[PDB]
């Protein structure tokens, strides 16, 4: 499991692998780790698969009562916010992990990250097992002010370079750009990821 | 416990074998594993076999209550969140490994849902014991759109290889095709097992048995 | 009808008022504070020779050094004397020394505007007290004699005359009371008014008698005590 | 839950309530006790002779413990209760005290219940007065009365139920050391007194008897009608 | 009988000697007090709603002066009678709606969700101690299946089908034309509702008088016609 | 009657104890805001009672939170209950959601809860209006009105209390959409010592506050020094 | 609030629970029922309210209820309540027989629920049940047996009795026509058509306006039946 | 193993019109031949009989909640309970108490009430309802019982063939087990009448 | 909180007077009829439809609660509905317990319960409705007439609602027991066509039948065959 979020201009890129293992053998070699959480707030989930999946659910459920109340799109601070609380509520019985990412009117792109409950912004907030392998490419090639082609060729290379290293990560590489358009869900394949030093 | 699923171009099809151990012993030679959810959403057991029971069971109440309520077909995504909801709530003691399938107005979709929660829509699995085979022939042999008669002979032969290559699975293979049009259980597919005879009759006249104490109640 | 907690438009409860009316019919109890301790003589008004003059018991005792005289309503002063024990022996308990009267009469005092209808987690109180208790007894202030009502004020009082005949009674409290009187005179004074106020011919059953005293416990005065103190009349 | 403040003060101070409890009880089957040297006898009137009737199970004078019964007068009904409830708090006080219930405890207790439906939301006074006989481990014996007030008290000898006021009046006159001397002279007081207002005194509101250290006693039915016969 | 009336019957909601509700009878009376008319009405395509708007003070904020509610994406609401109420089931409402999405995995149809708040209104119309929700809302929403659906649920408990409606002071005049239109039969709808609202009313309405909900079979979300493309129908009323 | 609880419609359909709240209100002191340009002023026709009270008892203008302003009128410790409700409101709304709650959201949700009491014969409505001043660069200046009848309408200009017409009249001849805070203090001033019947019900104070631009849209109080110059130039308005 | 509040848990200006007896009305309404107690079995004979139209008979019985190995019920009044009360003795003696491993005695049985009736005759407001009853039922300890339960709460054991439509009339006949320890079952048979060929004033007594049910001993085991039409005909035939 | 605490093993076995229920008789502790005549197969109806196993607090408390139950419905309905319903009523019963399980092991054995077809079934210890064609077993020493039933059992025997099949199972495979024995007891369940026979095992 | 004193009381003539004014409330009902062949039970009931604008399709008076069970009712509608989902949950946690489907009587038997329920509980009236249930299993057919009250009736056929008088008094001489399903639903028919007053069509009456197959609902196409002949 490698998810990754990236901070640009006009909004974010959501990467993610496409593994999730039992131990040594996988149960699911493609399985999307980024629920919408509303038109425009993607989680990518980490950890207790089940645990996140609940965690996403419940959270897109009351991002939409407040969503609909306040007639306008939710603020990612809110999502943030509530995913926030329901991770820390719970710390000691989820194992999750939800960098919530998305876009709103009031601020622009954001990727807020979430282990164990808490809150902080940041450019790139990558997470997952995987994550503990690409600290070093992801500060060696980080440069902000990213065009948007700049993050999706950036995170891709990242989570290739966590595929090719960790057991825990394998299979597809997920990328959604969120800004004011839309969501522009895309798939890397196995054929496409980008050739690193194999040896 | 060996259980699989698949999809093709109409609807989807699941396998199950028909055995159930007590711990070393084959407890069961004909157990059935599709059970009844809505009129065309099917699903099967793996795991815990009581705890499958009991929670497909319930799901399958309010899916029929809810059925009558909206008028309308059962969504297999409403089964899906029922069931994944109750399993989450107990955090995984019941270890009801589903694997639920139907067809809905949206198309053939084969969920699959473990003890703790975690569901995953995909195009092909198997749980229970015998996932390793089911998933290798699923693996090998699988193809998006197939035909109704390879997806049937391809189930087999997954269930087949969890039969022959597990311990825990055994017995005859059932599949049931959903489609569209409704549901057909297809009760013991395929028969790999054929030892049913014998050769000595161990027959023991009247009397050999020696008896102390009757009675006879007339009803 | 109306509920329990209205207040009319004078600004008093109703409640409280026809419960304050409720004590005016009952037998008539007066005790008297000295510096010697505290006195408590209450009339039985004995129904029929077939009862038993020591049934009705209307000075009971609290503690080793509070006894807790009532008039009107004797059943419902039950709740309010369990309720002083139970207080007087864990303040025993929790703080190893005996309880000042004052918190006695106070903390009992406490029941008496606890009544309602709507909140009732329990069955609790559904009206108020129909008890006049006269709590008396002696601490490291020394002797007082707290009256209560049923409107849960709990007043310091010299002498009080509490019950049917209770004003009269009382005009005779404040014609013989003087603060150096002693114990035996009140004994005897107390004697005089309620058989003043008593309908019925004055004896040594129809009617009891405590006192407190510094160094003495809370004691009833038995039937040849009481015939004793009656010699004089 | 249902919490009306069912029982409430009147413009004289009065609890109508439980006056008309009292009334109630003024409707009940006349019941009478006496308090002898070594016995205490109870009597409860006739109460609904009905040739088709049962005896046993429509008796007024029900066992409260080894040495504690009671009659009653009113709605049967609730005093089945208050019996009932006595009973589970004798049995929880040999369990913890060891020592089997004085009068004067049990009695008291009832008097507490009594009283707490008395004052409390949404309930009815209790139309029960219940006349509970018996011995204290000292052996002496005991008559306590505990009517819908609440308030109870010993008793030498007292009648409640309908015309309660001519009975005590009769105990009243004929209660005398003399009368309680033995036994006999004791029973033949409680039916002598009834007789005033038991019609065809002889066998209509048999008896019960509890001698000490004896469990209760109950007739012997003939043996009502033998002092009927003896007093007639 | 005939208005006959006993005890506690014309006080809450027990069944006086004929087998009336008057608390509910006079809740309808009540749906009158707000002095308004709304209409729904549904052709093959779209399903509108059309209301009066009453901001006489001036200093009111017309943009909140509204009773159009969406209730979600794909479910429009028009309130009536007193307003406090219409607000409250409007909450109510949207609260079923996020909940039969959480708990079941799809957008409530406006069967169930009409159905669902006609329960949440019988319970009044039960229960002795609160009284029933004075507001007839009305729905609006696009079930992929039937299509274009329109349910009006009252403060009764009932709720049906329409091909059209309406709901006020003026249900009467607006039912009895809605009869004279439908009798004699929709792409436009929006036309024979402000046509028929607008000839009870005889007012000859200003674009910015009333609100426009509409929801298509090409358009599911819920959305609202601005009083610039309200003036454009009503224009295209006048010229003809 | 028929009025003697909430839940018995009359034969008209009129919920008379909301009505009887409404004439509570009104038998009050009138209160009126104006939202403008960049915030809301509230002024408040608060009536000493005797000379006794100290200057600043008995305040109508509160504190709901930070952005959030409340003038209130009627019957006032329903006031004060309905600012314990409103501040837990706010305050759950920033443990729940993290950010300031937006005023409209707030009025939806105090307007339910003022709502929640005209249902039930066990509890009364609230017998006090109020008013809700809020300003942000993301909304602007918003004024919402809460009645006894829970609905909640947007204001340009609002008047609660007893004198709610003439203050109307005196609203109604205001540009408030063309003018700012400085400016509307003033007017707001001469509104109140305008509608103030003067000979009956003599001695009232002046209690004003605004939130906007000026201060940053942290609601506070109105400067001493502000509000006497108001008071000085609304009164030489009278004349 | 308190205006609505009917008080039905207080006693009246001369100590008579309004509710109580007003409920013993409506048992006074209800359709007669009687049963005898014998030396050889007992049996219950009630008039049917049933009487005749396009019913359809489907139960066994109309007003006789099983509730354990050895016991029957009758009740008589408010049908729903009836059957509440049955439900709820059924429990009672079930979890006797869980708690002891044994039946249930019928005077323990009639205490409990009594006990109950009693209990919504004391606080709680509600209505109290208008449902009489009349049990029969055996037990090791004390033989055939009788009992006769009211709204009060208040119940006793008798020989032969008869509660509810002219039940004055039916216990009178009882007293001139019971011989105590000497009626056998087939006396009870004679003797209970004769009483309610006397009261019931519908006029010419049917098979189809009463039934039978009678509980008798054989074989250590208890036999609760209920008396085909057949043998209701020989016994009104019988009785001319 | 809590099972194994007072040990014994209850089969069923289907034939033609007869389903015979057998049982062992020793009530023992651990290692403690307490008693001889402790009763495993209570009787549920005219021709249903429910053999339990395990241990002992858990045999009588499940056939006495069961008999609870079952009473409550014969009365509440109009009928006898049919196998299929008794069998879903235990399994039910037992599944109550999913996470606290009663260490009970039934198997139901009996009739149809009406059209009276055999019907048997085994269940775990929390209620897996497992209805077979051939037989059951339960209990300390199921293993010894499927090797003997599993080699003895033909289809379709009337039912003195039966009894002499279950009465070898259960002799054989309760002689090679410890911690049962000291006799069977053996139920046929005719049509018209049912035989109760306990049988000459091992007294050691 | 909720008033928690029963609303109906006896009154001093001993008769539930809600009671009585709820069974004149289901007398104004809109008229319904039930008939029981000898393979299955019809249900009838007749639309007291207001404008053409009404989506008639849109709600059913006759809703089935299981495979083969049905319901339909005479008076408030709302209230109905209340039962309705009551009835449904009852034989689901019935199909749960039992994995049987649930058999008639019991199901008119809990449902008759919950329908004595609120005359007897704290501030609530009586429902106002008197259903009609037919049921089939164990080869045979059902057909039950629950009250406010909360009893229940078995029936061979029956009328409730306007008129239920002379629709009873009308199926004394029309109903034999050995009727066919088909003609029996002609009979109903009938019976509802004698107080219509409207000039019934295949919108305005409802028919639902219950045999070995099942309950369900005529569409109205059906029901216009039916109301061909006629």
């Amino acid at each position: 499991t490698t998810i990754m979020a990236v901070e640009f201009d006009g909004g974010v890129v959501m990467g993610s692998d496409s593994r999730v293992s039992a131990g040594e053998a996988v149960v699911n070699r493609v399985f999307d780790k980024l629920s919408p959480l509303h038109e425009r707030i993607y989680c990518a989930l980490s950890g207790s698969a089940a645990d996140a999946q609940a965690v996403a659910d419940m959270a897109a459920y009351q991002l939409e009562l407040h969503g609909i109340e306040l007639e306008e799109p939710p603020l990612v601070l809110a999502a943030a916010n509530v995913v926030r609380n329901i991770s820390y509520k719970y710390r000691e019985d989820l194992s999750a992990h939800l960098m919530v990412a998305g876009w709103d009117q009031r601020e622009g792109g954001q990727v807020y990250g979430t282990l164990g409950g808490m809150l902080t912004r940041q450019p790139f907030a990558i997470g997952g097992s995987g994550s503990t392998f690409i600290y070093g490419y992801v500060d060696a090639a980080y440069k902000p002010g990213m065009s948007p082609e700049e993050c999706r060729r950036f995170t891709t290379d990242a989570i290739a370079l966590a595929m090719s290293r960790d057991g825990s990560s394998g299979g597809v590489i997920y990328l959604v750009t969120i800004t004011a358009a839309g969501v522009d869900h895309r798939v890397i394949l196995g054929n496409e990821l980008p050739k690193f030093y194999d040896e | 416990t060996t259980i699989a699923g698949l999809v093709f171009q109409d609807g989807v099809i699941l396998g199950a074998d028909t055995r159930a151990t007590n711990d070393s012993v084959v407890a069961d030679k004909s157990c059935e594993k599709i059970h009844f959810i809505a009129p065309k959403i099917y699903c099967c057991g793996a795991g815990v076999a009581a705890d499958a029971e009991m929670t497909t069971r319930m799901v399958a109440s309010k899916m029929e209550l809810h059925a009558l309520s909206t008028g309308r077909e059962p969504r297999v995504a409403t089964v899906t969140r029922i069931l994944r909801q109750t399993l989450f709530r107990y955090q995984g003691h019941v270890g009801a490994s589903l694997i639920v399938g139907g067809v809905d107005l949206t198309g053939p979709q084969l969920y699959g849902v473990h003890p703790h929660g975690s569901y995953s829509r995909l195009p092909f699995t198997a749980l229970g014991s015998g996932q390793d085979a089911a998933l290798a022939v699923l693996e090998d042999r699988f193809q998006p759109n197939m035909t109704l008669e390879a997806a049937q002979g391809l189930l087999v032969e997954a269930v087949t290889a969890g039969i022959l290559g597990d311990l825990g699975s055994g017995g005859n293979v059932d599949a049931c095709v959903i489609t569209k049009t409704g549901a057909k259980l297809l009760r013991t597919l395929s028969s790999p097992t054929e030892p049913v005879k014998r050769s000595g009759r161990y027959h023991f006249v009247p009397g050999t048995t020696a008896v102390l104490t009757q009675t006879v109640k007339p009803l | 009808d109306r509920g329990v907690n209205t207040f009319s438009p004078e600004g008093r409860l109703f409640q409280v008022e026809y419960a304050i009316e409720a004590i005016k019919l009952g037998s008539t109890a007066i005790g008297i504070q000295t510096s010697e301790g505290v006195c408590l003589a209450v009339e039985k008004r004995i129904t029929s020779p077939l009862m038993e003059p020591s049934s009705i018991e209307k000075i009971v005792e609290i503690d080793a050094h509070i006894g807790c005289a009532m008039s009107g309503l004797i059943a419902d002063a039950k709740t309010l004397i369990d309720k002083a024990r139970v207080e007087t022996q864990n303040h025993w308990f929790t703080y190893n020394e005996t309880m000042t009267v004052e918190s006695v009469t106070q903390a009992v005092s406490n029941l008496a505007l606890q009544f309602g209808e709507e909140d009732a987690d329990p069955g609790a109180m559904s009206r108020p007290f129909g008890v006049a208790l006269l709590f008396g007894g002696v601490d490291e202030k020394g002797p007082q004699l707290f009256h209560m009502d049923p409107s849960g004020t709990f007043v310091q009082c010299d002498a009080r005359a509490i019950g049917s005949a209770s004003e009269g009674a009382q005009s005779s409290l404040q014609e013989v009371y003087h603060k150096s009187m002693t114990l035996k005179e009140a004994i005897k004074s107390s004697l005089i008014i309620l058989k003043q106020v008593m309908e019925e011919k004055l004896n040594a059953t129809n009617i009891e008698l405590a006192t407190v005293q510094p160094g003495q416990n809370f004691h009833m005065f038995t039937k040849e005590e009481l015939e004793e103190v009656i010699k004089d009349i | 839950s249902y919490d009306r403040a069912i029982t409430v003060f009147s413009p004289d101070g009065h609890l109508f309530q439980v006056e008309y409890a009292q009334e109630a009880v003024k409707k009940g089957s006349t019941a009478v006790g006496v308090r002898g040297r070594d016995i205490v006898v109870l009597g409860v009137e006739k109460k609904s002779v009905a040739k088709l009737q049962d005896e046993r199970t429509v008796r007024k004078i029900c066992a409260l413990d080894d040495n504690v019964c009671m009659a009653f007068a009113g709605l049967t009904a609730d005093a089945r209760i208050v019996i009932n409830r006595a009973r589970v708090e004798c049995q929880s006080h040999r369990l913890t005290v060891e020592d089997p219930v004085t009068v004067e405890y049990i009695t008291r207790y009832i008097a507490s219940l009594k009283q707490r439906y008395t004052q409390s939301n949404g309930r009815r006074p209790f139309g029960i007065s219940a006349l509970i006989v018996g011995f204290d481990f000292d052996g002496t014996p005991r008559l306590y009365q505990t009517d819908p007030s609440g308030t109870y008290h010993a008793w030498k000898a007292n009648a409640i139920g309908r015309g309660a006021k001519s009975v005590r009046e009769f105990l009243e006159k004929n209660y005398t050391d003399e009368a309680i001397e033995t036994d006999d002279l004791t029973i033949k007081l409680v039916i002598k007194a009834l007789l005033e207002v038991v019609q065809s005194g002889g066998k209509n509101i048999e008896l019960a008897v509890m001698r000490r250290d004896q469990s209760l006693k109950i007739l012997n039915p003939e043996e009502i009608e033998k002092y009927v016969a003896e007093i007639e | 009988s005939r208005g006959s009336s006993a005890g506690f019957d014309r006080h809450i909601t027990i069944f006086s000697p004929e087998g009336r509700l008057y608390q509910v009878e006079y809740a309808f009376k009540a749906i009158n007090q707000g002095g308004l008319t709304s209409v729904a009405v549904r052709g093959k395509d779209c399903a509108v709603i059309v209301t009066q708007k009453k901001v006489p003070d001036k200093l009111l904020d017309s943009s909140t002066v509204t009773h159009l509610f969406k209730i979600t994406e794909n479910i429009g609401c028009v309130m009536t009678g007193m307003t406090a109420d219409s607000r409250s089931q409007v909450q109510r409402a949207r609260y079923e709606a996020a909940n039969w999405k959480y708990k079941y995995g799809y957008e409530i149809p406006v069967d169930m969700l009409c159905k669902r708040i006609a329960d949440i209104s019988q319970v009044y119309t039960q229960n002795a101690e609160m009284r029933p929700l004075g507001c007839c809302m009305i729905l609006i929403g696009i079930d992929e299946e039937q299509g274009p659906q329109v349910y009006k649920c009252d403060p009764a408990g009932y709720y049906c089908g329409f091909k059209a409606t309406a709901a006020g002071v003026k249900q009467t005049e607006s039912t009895s034309f809605l009869e004279k239109k439908v009798k004699k039969k929709f792409e436009q709808t929006v036309e024979t509702a402000i046509t028929c609202l607008s000839t009870v009313l005889s007012i000859d309405f200003k674009p910015s008088e009333i609100e426009v909900g509409v929801v298509t079979v090409e358009n599911p979300k819920f959305r609202i016609l601005t009083e610039a493309e309200i003036d454009a129908h009503l224009v295209a009323l006048a010229e003809r | 009657g028929y009025d003697l609880s909430a839940s018995t419609f009359s034969p008209d359909g009129r919920v008379f104890q909301v009505e009887y709240a409404m004439k509570a209100v009104e038998n009050s002191s009138t209160a009126i805001g104006i939202r403008c340009k960049d915030g809301v002023v509230f002024g408040v026709e608060k009536l000493v009672l005797s000379k006794l009270y100290e200057e600043g008892s008995n305040k109508r203008l509160f504190n709901v939170d930070r952005h959030v302003g409340m003038a209130v009128a009627g019957l006032l410790a329903d006031a004060r209950s309905l600012a314990d409700i409103a501040r837990e409101e706010a305050s759950n709304f920033r443990s729940n959601f993290g950010y300031n709650i937006p005023l409209k959201h707030l009025a939806d949700r105090v307007a339910m809860y003022v709502h929640a009491y005209t249902l039930y014969s066990a509890v009364r409505p609230f017998g006090c209006s109020f008013m809700l001043g809020s300003y942000s660069v993301n909304d602007g200046a918003q004024l919402y009105m809460i009645d006894p009848s829970g609905v909640s309408y947007g204001y340009w200009g609002c008047a609660i209390g007893k004198a709610r017409q003439a203050a109307k009249t005196e609203i109604e001849k205001l540009q408030m959409k063309e003018m700012t805070c400085r400016d509307i203090v003033k007017e707001v001033a001469k509104i109140i010592y305008i509608v103030h019947d003067e000979v009956k019900d003599k001695a009232f104070e002046l209690e004003l506050s605004w939130v906007g631009e000026l201060t940053n849209g942290r609601h506070e109080i109105v400067p001493k020094d502000i509000r006497e110059e108001a008071e000085k130039y609304a009164k030489e308005s009278l004349k | 609030s308190r205006r609505y509040d009917s008080r039905t848990t207080i006693f009246s200006p001369e100590g008579r629970l309004y509710q109580v007896e007003y409920a013993m009305e409506a048992i006074g309404h209800a359709g007669t029922c009687l049963g005898i107690l014998a030396n050889d079995g007992v049996l219950l004979a009630a008039e049917r309210r049933n009487i005749h139209k396009l019913l359809d008979e489907v139960f066994f019985s109309e007003k006789i209820y099983k509730l354990n190995e050895d016991m029957a019920c009758s009740v008589a009044g408010i049908t729903s309540d009836a059957n509440v009360l049955t439900n709820e003795l059924r429990l009672i003696a079930q979890r006797y027989l869980l708690q002891y491993q044994e039946p249930i005695p019928c005077e323990q049985l009639v205490t409990a629920l009594c006990d109950i009736k009693q209990a919504y005759t004391q606080f709680g407001g509600k209505r109290p049940f208008g449902v009489s009853l009349l049990y029969i039922g055996w037990d090791k300890h004390y033989g055939f047996q009788l009992y006769q339960s009211d709204p009060s709460g208040n119940y006793g054991g008798w020989k032969a009795t008869c509660i509810g439509n002219n039940s004055a009339a039916a216990v009178s006949m009882l007293k001139q026509d019971y011989k105590e320890g000497e009626m056998t079952l087939k006396s009870a048979l004679a003797l209970a058509i004769k009483v309610l060929n006397k009261t019931m004033d519908v006029s010419k007594l049917s098979a189809e306006k009463v039934e039978i049910a009678t509980l008798t001993r054989e074989n250590g085991k208890t036999v609760i039946r209920v008396l085909k039409q057949k043998e209701v005909e020989q016994l009104i035939k019988k009785h001319e | 193993s809590i099972m194994s605490y007072n040990g014994g093993a209850v089969m069923a076995m289907k034939g033609k019109n007869c389903v015979a229920i057998a049982a062992d008789r020793r009530f023992g502790i651990q290692a403690q031949m307490v008693t001889t005549d402790f009763q495993k197969i209570f009787p549920m109806g005219d021709r249903l009989y429910i053999g339990l196993a395990g241990l002992a607090t858990d045999v009588q408390t499940v056939a006495q909640r069961l008999k609870f139950r079952l009473n409550l419905y014969e009365l509440k309905e109009g009928r006898q309970i049919k196998p299929y319903t008794l069998m879903s009523m235990v399994a039910n019963l037992l599944y109550e108490k999913r996470f606290g399980p009663y260490y009970t092991e039934p198997v139901i054995a009996g009739l149809d009430p009406k059209t009276f077809k055999p019907f048997i079934c085994s269940l775990d210890l929390i209620g897996c309802p497992m209805v077979t064609d051939d037989f059951v077993v339960s209990g300390t020493c199921a293993e010894q019982m499927y090797g003997m039933c599993e080699s003895l059992w033909e289809p379709n025997m009337d039912p003195d063939h039966l009894f002499e099949t279950i009465s070898q199972a259960m002799l054989n495979a309760v002689d090679r087990d410890a911690v049962s024995g000291m006799g069977v007891i053996v139920h046929i369940i005719e049509k018209d009448k049912i035989t109760t026979r306990t049988l000459k095992a091992r007294m050691d | 909180r909720g008033y928690s004193f029963s609303l109906t009381t006896f009154s001093p003539s001993g008769k539930l007077v809600q009671i009585e004014y709820a069974l004149a409330a289901v007398a104004g009902g809109a008229p319904s009829v039930g008939i029981k062949a000898a393979n299955g039970v019809v249900l009838a009931t007749e639309k007291k439809q207001k404008s053409i604008l009404y989506d008639e399709r849109s709600v059913h008076k006759v809703e089935p609660i299981t495979k083969h069970i049905g319901l339909v009712y005479s008076g408030m509608g709302p209230d109905y509905r209340v039962l309705v989902h009551r009835a449904r949950k009852l034989a689901q946690q019935y199909y749960l317990v039992y994995q049987e489907p649930i058999p008639t009587a019991q199901l008119v038997q809990r449902v008759a319960s919950v329908m004595q329920e609120y005359t007897q509980s704290g501030g609530v009236r009586p429902f106002g409705v008197s259903l009609l249930i037919c049921g089939w299993n164990e080869g045979r057919p059902y057909l039950f007439q629950s009250d406010p009250s909360g009893a229940y009736f078995a029936w061979k056929a029956t009328a409730m609602g306007k008129n239920y008088v002379n629709g009873k008094t009308f199926l004394e001489k029309r109903y034999n027991e050995d009727l066919e399903l088909e003609d029996a639903i002609h009979t109903a028919i009938l019976t509802l066509k004698e107080s219509f007053e409207g000039q019934m069509t295949e919108d305005n009456i409802e028919v639902g039948i219950c045999n070995e197959a099942g309950f369900r609902r005529l569409t109205p196409t059906e029901v216009k065959d039916y109301l061909a002949a006629i």
